[PDB]
């Protein structure tokens, strides 16, 4: 029933992916242990595109957990929610590619790659329709980029007819946490928009300040960034997962969303973000849920839409909404927001309500837009590129992993050409 | 009277010259002589202006009213009593301009049934442009070695299916990939080929013989693409030169219309190319400043054919019945829109060995 | 026993089917399970056993509608042979629907109908219920459509479309849908009904007065305009005029054949007690530019036809003096070798509204099926924005990659000019 | 016959297109082979790279260092070995679109003793452009002779040297001004020059003959005036069709430009940037700032046809002004 794969890479690929999986076990009722105990059976019944049932109420998450250090894995095994999974899912290796893409390419994970594909593979055939794959993973560490890397390849190479799906978590612009994670970012994305067809622009920095100001937090431990990504991603699919008076699916969001192949990077975007205690000096609502929904206040990259224009948006509306709001809402935005708006794409929305709302919370949607606001990212992305590439800046370790810079060339020149695709369709 | 022939035979020489020397691509619409099975099946109604325009009325009475005079001038149109030497006698000034030093494309757009193969491969029966080309290039090759100059001739033989490379040459399975050489930035070559020396135009036609064999091992022959490389590098030890060329052989797939008969990936894999032809022609008519080149493998790989230094051809197959006379049209429009096309000029590359 | 049948496709199908089915089991006093505790043979198979089976067949690609719909009150009602389901739904493209998923269950289809076919003792026609814009309900449908008029041709296929708003736009790829299913209607087409949604949330504002409805609402409109329109089938009227007439009498000329529907009287409960609900009053309200379905201005296109279907107690007398003051008016438009087009389905069994529904119990009320150029300016707009769609070739890569072609869609957009040029020439 | 010329008239039509499309303004370069008394100079390092590009190269390898790159592209290069024949089959089409009624321009550029008159004039043993181009076009006007066409050629003869211009058909010296043409604001004439009718190919060899005569040449006779003069040679073409009208006017302006080399260039630089104006497709040029210019209106407009031949004298001590001419030349072909 068109189900779908989960895979994991990099510390924050796990650790995100293990919020997810509680976050969903949250949303049908699914106890730690693997057996159902919630009330509504509607999402027992569809729990099939996730939860594969294996024995008496056990649900087995069809997930795939990735890594070369063993510790992550010791966490969530240690961490609740880690012992549902069934224990032939955790392959991992022992060496560990520190942070260093060409050895999460062509080392270690260059040999756990048939090792997890055997696995991948047989649970993909264990299900019966399949949909994509969602690498849950960063392009931080090299590891969880050069295995994540390898793995799509793969994946493709066999898989031509499915629509992966990336949660890259794109580098900070300014918190900036590996000396040379723009190098394994560049070579990553290169192979990813060879093969991909959907990445989104995750700052650390930004949830940061959401969480600090937005949310009013003082302690943005990575548990709220992580918590966010998984309401997003969990809102991605509801449309799937879930019945609605008006349906949608991964499907829907793979072939509107691109006007082109290559123009296939994504933003996200949540509502309701509602502080600690703050129902008191506002009413939660729909309009002003959709009002605080799509300004740069509430974007999850730092590409500044004032800078962009959104291609194309995708707004879910994961509840029970009026469809007469939310096209009088777009058609307000695009009056005001003509100028950060394509002029040669109109009638750009995807509203798509699905009934179920998330627990406790009566209102929910999930934006996606396609902004024209990326190429910033990219070019300081490929500054940095260059600027440390005039001196090689710390290539040794790629290099004497039997890597040469015509590879660094080619990712750089590819990067440049999807800025001037992004600008030459923002202006155009 | 003999004045008259040698008139005559110099304005023909002319005439080859001129629209040889024309800029970007010589668009050559060639009607095959039409099946007796087809003919009694369904055919439509064709004139020749001229040698070089056609019009296909077809004289029908919905399609007519649709479509009526298609009168499409080009370089030269053949007639279905043209034989394999009317086709090749103006192919021999491109092989002339090949082996001189310059890279060329020779392309062949039809759909299943149309004669593409018997243009390049020729059939069982009768020759086609790939052997007479290998002849009139060796015996210039001889005539050069008169002149002086020794040339190398290297032969790489590829595939291109459902976006997998395949290799002709080798069964085994092996992973292509072509990119841009580290010496220039407009060459590009193939990762991984399989690369011969040809030593004799009997080990070329042995060659031949294996790859189009396993061609038919591998209705799939309707529906490929099939790329064949042949670089030239000429050296002058006198001269200390370096003359470098290449020929690139490609068959187009089927252009016919998904309909029924037809599988899902190879028909998406046709319209990748087709498509992705159609807009990067149709951008470079525009003066586009960018023009979306890394679409699709089939331009990336042909980039020195179709934005760098080389001359391109374009062999307009086209079936004259009626029942396939909307695909007909639409092939001629294709032809005439890439006859409007414009091409970078033309430059010979001296590589001199001094140092 | 003139026996017709129905289809359902699609979200729309499916849930404007489940609305003509739950009302045609009530105004029949059919239980949910299919017995009364003759007049209904025409629709309801009688079985051995005290059960009256539909002569309606729900299909779709996806199979969460079906689904929800054997969750539904009327799984009993119906016979769980006819709930043909597919796997994924057509991604909102023609193409899918029309060549890729659909040669797979057209079959299956097929074989479904003809049994009831030959179930049926005097066959009628077709009720086909789907959109125009969505994928599946333009794909699957023109093929059904086509494969049906190869089947018979002689039966009369009443298509039962959406068609798409001008201004909200649900989906983002409608006029490629709309285009190409029309290309592929128009000739086997006896006459497709017309209906929008923007002139459905204006009556559902300003005449029966409701800030909030839901589709069912929409549905429920839709619903009592089909039974208005079979009621000379499922009941005995002064003047009865059955589906076969309806050819000869609607169209002018054999390409025209798109006419709009329109409901009255469309008042709450409320206004009934401030109207004493004359039959002059609602025939003047059903012609007014703001009670029609499509949102076009009738009073800038001339009409070609205006079918007036009635019920309940009422007087051909009086009905007669109203239509000839309102061909008295002024601003009312006709043709010329059509002085006289005023054609009744005058009935003598009063409409019953739903329980819990929003129309209240009226003695009379009147559906008109209006056919006039004034549809010509919709039709062109819609062409301008697949023209400018296709200007650029965004988005073609998916329908080139599920088997089309641009040269039938410039063949299928000159159609439309010719359509339009039909259209004009009709009206001097 | 009479299909025969009017098929000839579509192909000189096309052709006549064709030059348009192409450009119209072409540079080619000719480097004169050394003499019997030059054997004992010093050349320089000519590398052919193709037939359109040539670089020249210094022998003193001091020099050679510091110079840089020295390649230069045009539209045609001409090797020592190349003969008149040669030189004049890229004239021929322009002689050909003069008959179609466009004004042609011919220049030949170079420092002293490069060949320009060679280039031009030419010697009775192998004579140069003049002499082919009145060959051909009395053929020419002799084949329009079965089409009703009736040519007649006016050959005018002046001289520009220090913005002043001198008639070379008369030793009656008067005061001559370039005024714009009474039937034409854009076609140009000049007073009080003689105007003959060339009838056949030996009067208008006796013209140039008298022309060259009365011009008193200096060029190596102290460097004085030949050397520091330009001579314009101008073929006007009337084409009179009978029983059709639709009569069609062509020029031939043959000019033999002074010498570029260091010291009048108030012509020359005018003339130079004229030609940069009109590459560059500039709205304004600025004609009317020489002389030369002035009386080469209705010549360089945008139908107007331009041809320029850069000569080169292969030797170390005029590397310096033939470095000068290709980056002249470089700056018409980039
Ligand atoms: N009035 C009304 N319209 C509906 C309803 N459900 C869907 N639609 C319309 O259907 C259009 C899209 O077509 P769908 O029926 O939803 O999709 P489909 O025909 O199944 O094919 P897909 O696009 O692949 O899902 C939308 O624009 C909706 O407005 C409904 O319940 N009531
Ligand atoms: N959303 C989220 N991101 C994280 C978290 N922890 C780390 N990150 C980001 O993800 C990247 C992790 O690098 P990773 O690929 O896992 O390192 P590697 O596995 O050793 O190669 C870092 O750059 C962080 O920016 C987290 O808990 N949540
Ligand atoms: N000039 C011609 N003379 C004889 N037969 C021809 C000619 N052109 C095409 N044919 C026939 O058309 C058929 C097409 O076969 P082939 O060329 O392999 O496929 P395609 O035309 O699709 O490339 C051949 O079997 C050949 O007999
Ligand atoms: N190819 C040649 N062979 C022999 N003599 C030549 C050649 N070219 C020029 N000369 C000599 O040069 C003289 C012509 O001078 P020239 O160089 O044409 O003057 P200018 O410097 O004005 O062009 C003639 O007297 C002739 O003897
Ligand atoms: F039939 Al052929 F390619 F078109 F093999
Ligand atoms: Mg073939
Ligand atoms: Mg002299």
């Amino acid at each position: 029933m068109r189900e779908i794969v989960h895979i994991q890479a990099g510390q924050c690929g796990n650790q995100i992916g293990a919020k997810f999986w509680e976050v969903i076990s949250d949303e049908h009722g699914i106890d730690p242990t693997g057996t159902y105990h919630g009330d509504s059976d509607l999402q027992l019944d569809r729990i099939s595109v996730y939860y594969n049932e294996a024995t008496g109420g056990k649900y087995v998450p069809r997930a795939i957990l990735v890594d070369l250090e063993p510790g992550t894995m010791d966490s969530v095994r240690s961490g609740p929610f880690g012992q549902i999974f069934r224990p032939d899912n955790f392959v991992f290796g022992q060496s560990g590619a520190g942070n260093n893409w060409a050895k999460g390419h062509y080392t270690e994970g260059a040999e756990l790659v048939d090792s997890v594909l055997d696995v991948v593979r047989k649970e993909a055939e264990s299900c019966d329709c399949l949909q994509g794959f969602q690498l849950t993973h960063s392009l931080g560490g090299g590891t969880g980029s050069g295995m994540g890397t390898l793995l799509i390849s793969k994946i493709r190479e066999e898989y031509p007819d499915r629509i992966m799906n990336t949660f890259s978590v794109v580098p900070s612009p300014k918190v900036s946490d590996t000396v040379v994670e723009p190098y394994n970012a560049t070579l990553s994305v290169h192979q990813l928009v060879e093969n991909t067809d959907e990445t989104y622009c995750i700052d650390n920095e930004a949830l940061y300040d959401i969480c600090f100001r937005t949310l009013k937090l003082t302690t943005p431990t990575y548990g709220d960034l992580n918590h966010l990504v998984s309401a997003t991603m969990s809102g991605v699919t509801t449309c799937l997962r879930f019945p609605g008076q008006l349906n949608a699916d991964l499907r829907k969001l793979a072939v509107n969303m691109v006007p082109f192949p290559r123009l296939h990077f994504f933003m996200p975007g949540f509502a309701p973000l509602t502080s600690r205690g703050s129902q008191q000096y506002r009413a939660l609502t729909v309009p002003e849920l959709t009002q605080q929904v799509f300004d740069a206040k509430n974007m999850m990259a730092a590409c500044d839409p004032r800078h962009g224009r959104y291609l194309t948006v995708a707004a879910v509306f994961r509840g029970r909404m009026s469809m007469k709001e939310v096209d009088e809402q777009m058609l307000n935005v695009q009056n005001k927001n003509s100028s950060y708006f394509v002029e040669w794409i109109p009638n750009n929305v995807k509203t798509a309500v699905c009934d179920i709302p998330p627990r406790g919370l009566k209102m929910a949607v999930t934006f996606i837009g396609n902004s024209t606001a990326i190429q910033e990212l990219f070019k300081r992305i490929s500054e940095q590129f260059t600027a440390m590439f005039r001196r090689k800046a710390f290539l040794h370790w790629y290099t004497g992993e039997g890597m040469d810079e015509m590879e660094f060339t080619e990712a750089e020149s590819n990067m440049n050409d999807l800025v001037s695709e992004y600008q030459q369709y923002q202006d155009a | 009277k003999e004045q008259l022939f040698q008139s005559n035979m110099e304005r023909k020489e002319l005439h080859n010259t001129v629209m040889d020397l024309r800029g970007n691509i010589r668009v050559f619409c060639r009607i095959r002589p039409p099946l007796e099975s087809e003919e009694n099946r369904m055919c439509c109604t064709w004139t020749y202006h001229d040698e070089s325009t056609v019009e296909l009325q077809s004289i029908d009475a919905q399609a007519k009213s649709k479509m009526g005079q298609q009168i499409f001038s080009f370089d030269q149109v053949f007639h279905p009593l043209s034989s394999q030497s009317d086709i090749f006698e103006m192919v021999s000034p491109l092989i002339q301009s090949a082996l001189d030093g310059y890279n060329i494309c020779i392309f062949a757009y039809g759909q299943t049934g149309s004669g593409k193969t018997y243009t390049m491969d020729g059939v069982p029966e009768s020759v086609g442009v790939i052997p007479r080309t290998v002849d009139l290039l060796f015996d210039s090759i001889r005539g050069y070695r008169n002149l002086g100059w020794e040339y190398e001739i290297k032969a790489t033989f590829l595939e291109i299916k459902n976006e997998v490379l395949y290799d002709l040459l080798s069964n085994e399975q092996k992973d292509m990939e072509i990119r841009m050489a580290k010496n220039n930035k407009n060459d590009i070559y193939v990762s991984n080929i399989t690369e011969e020396t040809v030593l004799d135009p009997n080990h070329l036609r042995h060659l031949m013989h294996t790859a189009k064999m396993n061609r038919a091992t591998a209705e799939r022959s309707s529906r490929s693409h099939a790329v064949t490389k042949l670089e030239l590098i000429g050296r002058h030890a006198e001269k200390q030169e370096i003359s470098v060329g290449s020929i690139n052989l490609v068959d187009l797939a089927g252009s016919e219309s998904p309909k029924t008969s037809t599988r899902m990936t190879e028909t998406k894999n046709i319209n990748r190319s087709l498509s992705e032809l159609t807009n990067v022609i149709l951008a470079l008519l525009q003066k586009q400043d960018h023009i979306p080149y890394r679409n699709s493998k089939l331009t990336h790989l042909l980039m020195p054919s179709l934005g760098g230094n080389s001359k391109t051809l374009m062999f307009i197959n086209v079936s004259p019945f009626q029942d396939c006379f909307q695909e007909s049209v639409k092939s001629l429009r294709f032809a005439a829109s890439v006859n409007s096309c414009k091409m970078t000029k033309a430059k010979r590359n001296r590589y001199l060995n001094n140092s | 026993m003139r026996e017709c049948i129905s289809i359902h496709v699609g979200q729309a199908g499916v849930q404007i089917g489940n609305a003509c089915w739950e009302l045609y089991c009530l105004e029949h006093g059919i239980q949910p399970d299919g017995q009364m505790p003759d007049s209904f043979n025409t629709f309801f198979s009688e079985t051995g056993a005290g059960k009256h089976v539909p002569r309606a067949v729900f299909v779709d690609l996806e199979p969460t509608v079906i689904d929800e719909v054997r969750t539904g009150t009327y799984r009993q009602l119906f016979h769980p042979e006819q709930l043909i389901t597919g796997k994924e739904d057509a991604a909102n493209n023609y193409a899918r629907g029309h060549y890729t998923i659909g040669k797979e269950i057209i079959d299956l289809v097929l074989d479904r109908i003809r049994k009831l076919a030959d179930q049926c003792t005097g066959l009628q026609g077709f009720l086909v219920f789907h959109s125009f814009g969505g994928g599946t309900g333009s794909g699957f449908t023109s093929l059904l459509m086509e494969r049906l008029s190869v089947d018979y041709g002689k039966k009369s296929k009443l298509e039962f479309s959406i068609y798409p708003a001008p201004q909200v736009s649900t989906a983002v790829v409608e006029p490629y849908n709309s285009i190409l299913t029309t290309h592929t209607t128009l000739e086997h087409s006896d006459c497709a009904f017309m209906v929008d949604n923007e002139a459905i949330y204006d009556i559902c504002r300003r005449n029966l007065d409701i800030e909030r409805p839901t589709y069912t609402n929409l549905n429920r409109l839709i619903s009592q305009i089909v039974s208005s329109i079979t009621a000379s089938l499922r009941f005995d009227g002064a003047l009865n005029v059955d589906l076969t007439e309806f050819q000869t009498n609607l169209v002018p000329y054999p390409r025209i054949h798109f006419p709009l529907a329109t409901y009255a009287p469309v008042i709450s409960a409320e206004k009934a007690y401030h109207e004493q609900l004359s039959v002059a009053e609602i025939t003047n309200a059903c012609f007014e530019p703001a009670n029609q379905m499509v949102k076009c201005d009738p009073r800038h296109g001339k009409y070609m036809a205006c079918c007036l279907l009635y019920r309940g107690d009422v007087v051909p007398k009086d009905v007669n003096a109203a239509i000839a003051t309102i061909k008295t008016k002024r601003s009312i438009q006709f043709v010329d070798w059509c002085p006289t087009g005023f054609k009744v389905g005058i009935n003598y069994q009063p409409p019953t509204v739903v329980p819990g529904g929003d129309l209240a119990k009226v003695q009379r009320a009147v559906c008109m099926l209006s056919n006039t150029t004034a549809i010509a300016e919709a039709w062109a707009r819609l062409d301008h924005k697949f023209d400018l769609m296709y200007a650029k070739r965004a988005f073609v890569h998916w329908y080139v990659g599920e088997g089309m072609e641009e040269g039938e869609f410039s063949e299928a957009r000159e159609d439309m000019a010719a359509l339009e040029k039909d259209y004009e020439e009709v009206g001097v």
